[PDB]
RNA sequence: GCACGGAGGCGAAGAACCAUGGAUUUCCGAAUGAGAAUCUCUAACAAUUGCUUCGCGCAAUGAGGAACCCCGAGAACUGAAACAUCUCAGUAUCGGGAGGAACAGAAAACGCAAUGUGAUGUCGUUAGUAACCGCGAGUGAACGCGAUACAGCCCAAACC
RNA sequence: ACUCGUACGGUCACUGAAUCCUGCCCAGUGCAGGUAUCUGAACACCUCGUACAAGAGGACGAAGGACCUGUCAACGGCGGG
RNA sequence: GCUUUACUGCAGGCUGUCGCUGAGGACUCUCACUCCGGGAGGAGGACACCGAUAGCCGGGCA
């Protein structure tokens, strides 16, 4: 496909969000990203 | 039931529309102030997709290039005239009043200046019979005596392409190609061959219209099928 | 003594006789060639307009509107209906044509508010009404003792809520006693049975 | 037009307006179709002017007949703003009435005469 | 900040925090210079109107809001032990529109008929009464009265 | 819409290349035409009725029907003695 | 769901009548209105279209 600049920004955001919950948050909250996505198993919007 | 094919037509969806975007032009007579001071030169002969007959491209004195409904016998180079004082020769257009009785004419106007409505099909022609100061009588291709304003313009000669109907299509494929150039849904499935839900004649073990085919003029759409207001049927009597 | 106005009034009691008859025969030819809503600088029936609140002042507008004559332009049912709900021809709308006229006029002038309207005749296929509209934002009106009331917020789009004189009549609010049990204070509060 | 049954020559009209101008400066005149109408009804009018470019025509359609059944003479003016200007107004006037002229009676009288003649 | 980490920092120049007011406030969005799946192309009240210095100069409209409210459009399942009038119901749903509430409202009223009442909502009652109805199933007020709250005015014309 | 189309057209149907052929039936039904006479609604008109109105009746009578004709490559039919 | 000379209705077509609609059981005209024409003007014309209503037909539809 051909992605517009805006589509690109959105894909970029989705990529960023798709990360682990920082280790330090674990400690601070004394004990998981529910929005973790996989390119294959999942399907983004658009 | 469901609307019959005849009713689907009316909606004007693509399936039933003519390929207008592929049609060339509407061979309507030129409009002249008066005098007949209009003459052009046949620059070319073309095929008219909407009528399966030839058309003549003409270049008039005043610089107007337009396609014209050509009669039989017009060729490149030839000079055509349009106006009251036009010379009485094949390919020329002028008001009936100027045409001599007994002359085959084509592309006859219904109302003076409308561009031509009658006898435009392949090889046909209207026959100018009676003249007058109030009414010109023409015998149209169907054999009907038509009363027209002597001011209705017309072209001398019969329409080009005569005899087109003498040769059989021989194969479905040929019919196919021609139908693709018209506003028509083809092929045709017989009503008796459809389900009751789809046509007045549908249904039944064996195929047959479980009813008389001669339908009344007052019948509503959806029911007006078969022989519409027939004055008679068959070949007998 | 009689006002000049009384004469315009008296002429319009029989729009089919006298000079007026000849005027209408002439005028209508032009109206028929005009649009749906034509603003006009002066009311065709001065007496009537002034009587309804019209004033020769800034912010006061008059427009003639034409509407097709006849009953409801309704489409026949495309689903199951008991005989009672299959009608199409003899069914008429609940709003009279003058009301439809006032609404089209008001849509044309979004910033104005309908004041009143009156009839100016009809031919065989349409009816004409002139509508008086007021500009609630113009100071000449905001300062008018007789019209400033129409500047209040709750008067916005008054015509669309039936607050017009023609609106109130059509809603059955004329009578204060017998027969208005289901019209007052509103058709809706009375279950829509009026 | 529907109320106009005869055309008044540009010249006759010229004199009338002049008579009206001197009328307001000298005698008395009414400005406006309503005041004009009451004058004819009260009989306090000698000569009434009626523009021809009045739209809608209903505003003045009644003047002609109301005057005839009052013996009051009337005349038509082509423009509407001239009658108003001649009447001394900063606007127009669909109708006007000379309520007893002034140092113009002779002329006002002749104008009326010339009218009856013009049928 | 949620959030109980590490590091670092701020706070007596009175921070944090709270209240009120102000500043900043990207792009799309009624979305309004044109176009576009939130971007792009070359000065913008686009569009419809009012006024008009007739120039977008001054203004209005547009869209939103839980329901409530006003004006229009308007079913069927269902009940009648079938079903068509009737019923479900002017309900569901649809179009348009206003406000903090709407709508109504100072009698061409009522008609306990009177030597009587006196704008209008609403509440209690009048009453499942009068009235309607394959006179079937069902539908169904009002005047009055007791209350709540109370408020009465402005034009058109005559004459100027 | 058909249609930049105009009877050598295009709409509605039936049959289903070529070849040899395609009989009889118009009573019923359908369609169409005609029709002296009969029948045939509302408005207007007339009489009765009502100081008005409801209403009763009359006169006139369109399409339609009665009646007549055409038509089966129109629905269909071609038996018993 | 489908059918029809089932019941009851609804569109639709035909037809009369009233309005649009004018002048002098048959007639002329022009001015509304309609159509042709780029225009002038031509054709038609109180009809037709349209609104209302009445009778007939009306498994096309409920
Ligand atoms: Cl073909
Ligand atoms: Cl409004
Ligand atoms: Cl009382
Ligand atoms: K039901
Ligand atoms: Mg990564
Ligand atoms: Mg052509
Ligand atoms: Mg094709
Ligand atoms: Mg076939
Ligand atoms: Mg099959
Ligand atoms: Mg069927
Ligand atoms: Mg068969
Ligand atoms: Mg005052
Ligand atoms: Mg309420
Ligand atoms: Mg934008
Ligand atoms: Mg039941
Ligand atoms: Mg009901
Ligand atoms: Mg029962
Ligand atoms: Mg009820
Ligand atoms: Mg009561
Ligand atoms: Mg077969
Ligand atoms: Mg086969
Ligand atoms: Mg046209
Ligand atoms: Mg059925
Ligand atoms: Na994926
Ligand atoms: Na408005
Ligand atoms: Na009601
Ligand atoms: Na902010
Ligand atoms: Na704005
Ligand atoms: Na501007
Ligand atoms: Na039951
Ligand atoms: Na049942
Ligand atoms: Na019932
Ligand atoms: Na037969
Ligand atoms: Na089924
Ligand atoms: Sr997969
Ligand atoms: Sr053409
Ligand atoms: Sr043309
Ligand atoms: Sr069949
Ligand atoms: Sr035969
Ligand atoms: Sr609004
Ligand atoms: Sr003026
Ligand atoms: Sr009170
Ligand atoms: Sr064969
Ligand atoms: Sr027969």
């Amino acid at each position: 496909g051909k992605k517009s600049k805006a589509t690109k920004k959105r894909l970029a955001k989705l990529d960023n969000q798709n990360s682990r919950v920082p280790a330090w948050v674990m400690l601070k909250t004394d004990r998981r990203n529910h929005k973790r996505r996989h390119w294959r198993r999942n399907d983004t919007d658009e | 039931g469901r609307r019959i094919q005849g009713q689907r037509r009316g909606r004007g969806t693509s399936t039933f529309r003519a390929p207008s975007h592929r049609y060339k032009a509407d061979l309507e007579h030129r409009k002249v102030e008066d005098g007949d001071v209009i003459a052009g030169t046949v620059v070319d002969i073309e095929h008219d997709p909407a009528r399966s007959a030839p058309v003549a491209a003409v270049e008039f004195e005043d610089g107007d290039r337009r396609l014209i409904l050509a009669p039989e016998g017009v060729g490149v180079g030839d000079e055509l005239q349009v106006g009251v004082s036009a010379e009485i020769a094949p390919g020329n257009t002028l008001p009936l009043a100027e045409i001599p009785e007994g002359v085959p004419v084509c592309n006859v106007e219904s109302s003076p200046g409308d561009g031509g409505k009658f006898a435009r099909a392949s090889g046909v022609n209207a026959q100018l019979l009676t003249h007058d100061r109030n009414v010109a009588v023409v015998k149209l291709p169907s054999g009907e005596m038509k009363r027209l304003d002597p001011q209705c313009r017309a072209t001398i000669g019969v329409v080009a392409g005569g005899g087109r109907t003498d040769k059989p299509f021989v194969k479905a494929g040929n019919k196919h190609h021609k139908m693709k150039a018209r506003g028509t849904k083809w092929p045709n499935v017989r009503g008796v061959a459809m389900n009751a839900v789809d046509h007045p004649f549908g249904g039944g073990g064996r195929q047959h219209p479980g009813k008389p085919k001669s339908i009344s003029r007052n019948a509503p759409p959806g029911r007006k099928v078969g022989d519409i207001a027939s004055k008679r049927t068959g070949r007998g009597g | 003594a009689r006002s000049a106005y009384s004469y315009i009034r008296d002429a319009w009691e029989n729009p089919g006789d006298g000079q007026l008859a000849e005027l209408q025969w002439q005028r209508q030819q032009e109206w028929r060639n005009e649009g749906a809503v034509e603003r006009i600088e002066r009311p065709t029936r001065l007496d009537k307009a002034r009587s309804q609140g019209y004033k020769a002042k800034q912010g006061v507008i008059v427009a003639r509107v034409s509407v097709r004559k006849g009953s409801a332009r309704k489409r026949r049912h495309k689903a199951g209906r008991r005989s009672k709900r299959q009608g199409v021809t003899r069914i008429t709308r609940r709003k009279d044509i003058q009301r439809v006229a006032e609404e089209r006029a008001s849509r044309t002038f979004p910033n104005l508010r309908v004041l009143n309207s009156y009839s100016v005749g009809q031919d065989g296929r349409q009816k004409w009404h002139e509508v008086i509209l007021i500009d609630p934002n113009h100071p000449a009106i905001q300062n008018d003792d007789d019209l400033s009331w129409i500047c209040a917020d709750d008067q916005a789009d008054r015509v669309f809520r039936g607050l017009t004189g023609a609106g109130r009549r059509n809603r059955g609010l004329s009578g204060k006693g017998k027969g208005s049990e289901k019209t007052r204070p509103s058709l809706r509060s009375n279950g829509g049975k009026a | 037009p529907v109320y106009v049954d005869f055309d008044v020559p540009a010249d006759l009209e010229d004199d009338a307006l002049e008579a009206l101008e001197v009328a307001r400066d000298t005698g008395a005149v009414k400005k406006g179709t309503n005041e004009t109408t009451k004058s004819i009804e009260r009989g306090s009018a000698e000569l009434v002017f009626v523009a021809e470019d009045v739209q809608p025509e209903e505003i003045v359609m009644h003047i002609p007949e109301l005057a005839d059944e009052k013996g009051v003479p009337f005349i038509f003016v082509e423009q509407q703003d001239d009658l108003g200007h001649a009447a001394g107004l900063e606007v127009g006037s669909a109708a006007a009435a000379v309520t007893d002229a002034g140092e113009a009676d002779a002329d006002v009288e002749d104008i009326a005469d010339k009218v009856e003649e013009l049928r």
